RNA sequence: UUUGCUCCACACAAUAUAGAUGGAUACGAAUAAGGCGUCCUUGUGGCGUCGCUGAACCAUAGCAGGCUAGCAACGGUGCACUUGGCGGAAAGGCCUUGGGUGCUUGCUGGCGAAUUGCAAUGUCAUUUUGCGUGGGGAUAAAUCAUUUGUAUACGACUUAGA
RNA sequence: AACUGGCGAUGCGGGAUGAACCGAACGUAGAGUUAAGGUGCCGGAAUACACGCUCAUCAGACACCACAAAAGGUGUUAGUU
């Protein structure tokens, strides 16, 4: 479904030798709490010597966007697996939320490179709003000044199967 | 596996089914292309094949190694008494083809043409075209209206003619009736020509001329049921052949598990409609002289 | 990629007028009128100041922007044809057999007839499209000139001459014989 | 809804229109389709010609007269599509195909009546602009349909007749509207308008 | 003589262009395009009409012929202020599109007695109009 | 005046079925003008008559009738599921049926 | 070879209706464009307006629609004739000046309905037949048998024969 | 050959068709809900909604499975310096 931003913070199991472990935190986009904990444990296994049995999760909190109703450019650094090897890439997308931003990021990854959520890692998602910082033409073309354009060839959906006059695609 | 040695197929695949023609008289399948500039004229004629004979003529072929010398040629003489035109039909062009709109006949119909319309002519009341002539037999009763219909419609005009079987030496007494397209002038001109020529003779000296290439349409001589050897020209099987040698040895492979349409089979030979083209008229002559 | 807006500008001379319906454009000036149907490209036109026409493509791909460039170039070519006109000069190049080029008129159709190319009995016949005039230029020999209003028509006539004058069954690098497009320019060039 | 539905084929995609019409016939609606020669197929004309050439290649080895019958007419091409989408070997399929009628051009009983459109199958509404398409009449003439010119002439004649009819109807309707304006602004008209008609 | 080109202008999407959201939680309500996210989506606001600030698709909204001046990215309060200043809803209601929508809505909201009254009034109007056609 | 229809036209389309097995005890009905399950809900629980004519007079009439009712919806396009006193003859696929306004709730 | 056959209306009997229960309600072309109206150098023209679905437009009140009266009827709408036409793509339909009658809910009235008993489809508009109800109507062919040979295994074909 | 599960011995829904695959195992009926598989029409079910990519003069279309490779193409799309 639509992803949700979670902060998941957990530690290794406190032993007698070393109480109060380092309390590692992660920001991850997942469908819900179960997949959030799963992804947190997967990444913490990829990074540090700890597994789910040997550790615990001390907190998992959803993070709502500070302002979900303003347009901001998003720079997403990701790494993904292809049929041949692993590649890092950087994309920029115009969107109103980080969660919707990773929604479109995953959709575009699947569309353009056949990469699945299985194969995609989101390294970083950064909100930006400065022009001349975005590097992609398919974003700068909308960040141009006084952007107005028509929508040629409007197609109107019909409920009935039969229409009694030829359609007009004006707008 | 492949044939050990290649050879052309026996017979023509465009001339089958080798079945009997639907009638003794072979109709013109396609008339010559219509031209409106040229005057209205018959595109065909009906004759009777009289026989064959020999002619001697000086060949004029400027470049042959044996040019300007006498040659002997075989010619076919056909008896062509002037065909009596009576009747005219109209054809409108439709998304389905040429559809016959109406046919208008003439006042008097010949006894021979009525015999053509009949089967048991002698034991009959001879009631044919009687009420048609009653609708006719006036100046403008109802035939001029049909003429106007053929003028307003019927992009193709075909006159109806019948042969003079009484003039010919045949013992038939039954006229042959056919349609001839008029490939000149507008539809109005075609209909006017047909009406003026209603109930009268057209001469082949007016239709065709000397030094002309024409097409003969006829039903070939019938030969009945025939085997493959003479029907298609297949090889005769060797002398030491059990249960027959005038046959096709292999009539198909194991697969497809069917005899194919292209395999030569015994059946009817002759009596097929045929249109031979490019026959040069060597003479158009009349019998009203020696 | 889907470039949101691609706009281009075509200038018109002061002595020419352009009428643009849906996608059928006519241009009329000193040398006459030319017409073009562009109903296969989906490009919008606008007038700026009676001397500038903007040609626009919205949400177009690479092919669509290429088509926008093509339509701008085509309308430019037709405008310069209506103003100055096009002239294609061709040379006959032969090694041994002089190429005899003349103009015949069957029912007034203005055919071009080529004889003696490589000493053959062939008669190479080329129809002349409308709006194309054939002149055998003086002060120079084995020269033909096709002058017209439509660059496409004059160039296709010249290409027809080249295609008939193509040589067969021989090494072309030795048998360079043929009628070749030497010059393509304007009738009002350097005027 | 209606006893008979008449759809013109011009601007319609053959497959989508055939599917819609087949479903309607199975549901029990009589349908006639005109302008089958102006029906459209998505894809290049060469692509559709190659497809029809493969169809022509398909034929029974031992008897082409019992093999598949490759009808060349545009209306019969549309009928072939519809019969492929209808289960034609059962009595229900025979009933649906009896309910269906297809024509090239518009014969009198249907050009004197109303023609509807199917937005789900319309080329303009469906195909992405710039995508190449094919005309059924051109494809049929290429594969051996012999009556494109006759249908074109008859359609031109019908179009002039319909243009004159439309001019007469438009003049009558505009006179009716002018007289309605003169007799308008009455209590009845104001009451209907204020009520909501 | 002047070179002439067909106008070919039709309802550009822009900031301040007011749209009619047709499906969803509003379903027939006025809003204003506050910002253009992509070619297929825009951030819109409908504070006066009752449409919350939201990212929507131009395939979900319908642009309307009229618009008004509005800085891009304007908040809900500013959009409402400029909407009231420009009287966008009054112009929309004056437009024949909204009159058609309201007529359709009421005609659907009619009762059976009202339908009978419509029938009687229409018969009267038909009588008068036929008399006028005959007199003309 | 000329119109006396107190029912709503519908079409008996087919039986409840999988790809290769049908259930004659349940029939599918397409109500005319209904294109959504939302209107199908209003049409739920409503009597249906299949009226046909026979050449033989049975009980003072040459018209026979089968009674059933719209019970629940079927799909996303306004098709409803009907159960009749006797299952429809299956030759009446795509056949005219009448849906009555009773038992009324409005 | 003791009214057979055609056309035109009708109590009554139809393997019965692939399934009417107000109307299949007629420009074309384009869709990165159109429709209508208007104005003129009548043109790829200026201007105004419309769409954003048919949720439309016609027709729709009356014993399944009765009987009987009025008001400006200078209208609307069923039925039957010729005059004037148009329509051949499958025309079989589309119009039109005429005369007689009905009805009219455009507006106002008077009388009747019940008991089908709380609902039962509650029955309304096709191809033919009859020792029919009668008005017009001109009273034939084919086959077998015989014969022919342009044909042919037999059939069939091509002819002839009061 | 090993472990397990199946077919043999077993129907049923799906994979068009199939002993083994996927679901699920079976008395006679009714209602509801699903599994696997699907919802353009055949064919019951969205000519759904959303984002992209692809135009093939041998497209591609759903495991078992009914085939395709090395190599190459500013065709087009997206990605460090």
């Amino acid at each position: 479904a639509h992803f949700k931003e979670y902060q998941v913070i957990g530690r290794r199991l406190p032993t007698e030798s070393v109480p109060e472990p380092k309390l590692f935190r992660m920001r991850i986009f997942a469908s819900n709490e179960v997949i959030a904990k799963s992804r947190y444990w997967y990444f913490l296994q990829k990074l540090h010597k700890v597994k789910k049995a040997s550790g615990e999760i001390v907190s998992i909190n959803q993070i709502n966007e500070a302002h979900p109703t303003k347009v901001k450019n998003f720079g997403v650094w990701v790494r993904y697996d292809s049929r041949s090897g692993t590649h890092n890439m950087y994309k920029e997308i115009r969107d109103v939320s980080r969660v919707a931003a990773v929604e479109t990021l995953y959709q575009d990854m699947a569309a353009r490179h056949r990469a699945r959520f299985r194969s995609i890692h989101i390294l970083k998602v950064a909100e930006i709003e400065k022009t001349a910082d975005v590097k992609r033409q398919y974003v700068k073309q909308f960040l141009t000044k006084d952007l107005k354009f028509p929508l040629p060839h409007r197609v109107q959906k019909s409920t009935k199967t039969f229409s009694y006059k030829r359609p007009s695609t004006f707008y | 596996s492949h044939r050990k040695y290649e050879a052309p197929r026996h017979g023509h695949l465009g001339f089958l089914p080798r079945k009997r023609a639907a009638s003794i008289r072979a109709r013109v399948k396609a008339f010559p292309k219509d031209d409106r500039s040229k005057p209205v004229a018959l595109t065909s004629f009906l004759g009777y094949k009289a026989g064959m004979t020999t002619i001697v003529r000086d060949l004029d072929r400027p470049g042959s190694k044996f040019h300007k010398r006498e040659v002997v040629e075989a010619v076919t003489v056909v008896d062509t008494p002037p065909v009596v035109v009576v009747g005219v039909v109209g054809y409108v062009e439709t998304p389905r083809g040429l559809r016959s709109l109406t046919t208008v006949w003439a006042e008097h119909l010949s006894d021979e043409v009525k015999r053509r319309f009949y089967k048991n002519w002698y034991k009959s009341k001879k009631k044919a075209f009687t009420k048609y002539s009653a609708k006719y037999a006036q100046d403008g009763a109802g035939i001029e209206r049909e003429l106007a219909r053929i003028k307003k419609y019927a992009s193709v005009v075909r006159v109806l003619v019948h042969t003079q079987i009484r003039k010919t030496p045949l013992a038939q007494k039954k006229a042959h009736l056919a349609e001839i397209q008029l490939n000149g002038g507008s539809i109005s001109e075609k209909v006017d020509w047909a009406r003026e020529h209603f109930e009268k003779t057209v001469a082949v000296d007016s239709v065709f001329e000397q030094n002309e290439m024409i097409d003969a349409i006829a039903v070939t001589k019938g030969h009945g049921f025939e085997g493959v050897t003479h029907r298609w020209g297949t090889k005769k099987l060797p002398r030491k052949t059990h249960r027959g040698l005038r046959k096709v040895a292999c009539i198909g492979a194991w697969h497809p598990a069917h005899v194919m349409w292209s395999v030569a089979r015994a059946g009817q030979r002759g009596y097929h409609s045929r249109t031979s083209i490019n026959h040069k008229i060597y003479r158009v002559g009349k019998g009203d002289d020696e | 990629m889907k470039y949101i807006q691609t706009e281009q500008q075509i200038e018109v001379p002061e002595g020419v007028t352009v009428s643009i319906k849906s996608r059928i454009v006519k241009v009329v000036g000193p040398r006459g009128t030319l017409t073009k149907n562009l109903k296969h490209i989906d490009v919008t036109f606008t007038k700026v100041n009676n001397q500038l026409i903007k040609v626009a493509v919205h949400n177009g791909g690479r092919k669509h922007v290429a088509a926008l460039r093509t339509v701008k170039s085509l309308v430019d070519n037709m405008i310069t044809g209506v103003t100055k006109g096009y002239k294609y000069k061709m040379r006959y190049v032969y090694a041994h057999f002089p190429i005899n080029v003349n103009i015949v008129e069957k029912d007034g159709a203005k055919f071009i007839e080529v004889r003696n190319f490589l000493g053959d009995k062939k008669i190479r016949n080329v129809p002349v499209r409308d709006g194309v005039t054939i002149e055998f230029s003086t002060n120079v020999k084995d020269e033909i000139v096709l002058s017209g209003n439509s660059v496409e028509d004059v160039s296709q006539n010249a290409a027809d001459l080249q295609q008939i004058c193509r040589v067969r069954n021989k090494d072309i690098r030795k048998f360079l014989d043929g009628i070749y497009v030497s010059h393509k320019g304007f009738i009002t060039e350097d005027l | 809804v209606e006893p008979v539905v008449v759809i013109d084929g011009k601007g319609h995609l053959v497959g989508r229109l055939a599917s819609v019409v087949a479903k309607q016939l199975l549901n029990g609606q009589k349908i006639v389709v005109v302008r089958a020669e102006e029906l459209n197929i998505s894809g290049e004309f060469f692509r559709n010609k190659l497809k029809y050439h493969d169809f022509l290649r398909k034929a029974t080895a031992f008897n082409k007269t019992r093999g598949p019958f490759h009808f060349r007419a545009p209306s019969r091409i549309f009928y072939k599509a519809l019969r492929g989408m209808v289960s034609h070997k059962t009595a229900r399929g025979k009933a649906a195909l009896e309910r269906l009628k297809v024509f090239e051009g518009i014969p009198p009983p249907y050009d004197k009546k109303k023609r509807v459109v199917v937005p789900q199958a319309l080329r303009v509404l469906r195909l992405k602009p710039g995508r190449k398409y094919t005309t059924l009449g051109k494809l049929s003439t290429s594969v051996g349909w012999k009556y494109e010119d006759v249908v074109a002439k008859l359609e031109a004649k019908r179009k002039v007749s319909s243009a004159e009819y439309y001019a007469k109807k438009r003049a009558f309707t505009k006179k009716v509207a002018s007289a309605n304006a003169t007799a308008a602004e009455s209590d009845v008209a104001k009451q209907l308008a204020a009520l909501g008609y | 003589t002047d070179s002439i080109v067909k106008a070919s202008n039709w309802r550009l999407v822009e900031v301040g262009r007011v749209v009619l959201i047709k499906k969803g939680q509003s379903a027939g309500k006025l809003a204003a395009i506050v910002e253009i996210i992509d070619q297929k989506k825009v951030l819109i606001d409908g504070p006066k009409a009752g449409v919350p600030r939201q990212a929507i698709n131009l395939g979900q909204v319908v642009l309307t012929p009229l618009t008004f001046a509005l800085p891009r990215g304007a908040r809900t309060a500013t959009v409402s202020k400029k909407w009231a200043a420009a009287a966008v809803c009054e112009k929309w209601a004056a437009s024949s599109w909204a009159k058609k929508i309201a007529q359709r809505e009421r005609r659907a909201a009619l009762t059976d007695f009202e339908r009978f009254q419509v029938m009687v009034l229409r018969k009267q109007k038909r009588y008068t109009v036929k008399k006028a056609l005959a007199k003309a | 005046a000329e119109s006396h229809r107190l029912y709503v036209k519908g079409k008996h389309l087919s039986y409840q079925r999988s790809k290769r097995v049908n259930n004659p005890n349940v029939s599918l009905i397409k109500i005319e003008g209904v294109a959504t399950p939302q209107d199908a809900q209003f049409y739920l629980g409503k009597r249906i008559a299949y009226v046909y004519r026979a050449s033989k007079e049975v009980r003072g009439s040459k018209i026979r009738v089968m009674w059933g009712k719209v019970t629940r919806t079927h799909g996303n396009s306004g098709v409803v599921r009907a159960t009749f006193r006797n299952n429809l003859p299956a030759k009446t696929f795509g056949a005219s049926v009448r849906i009555f306004l009773y038992p009324s709730n409005i």
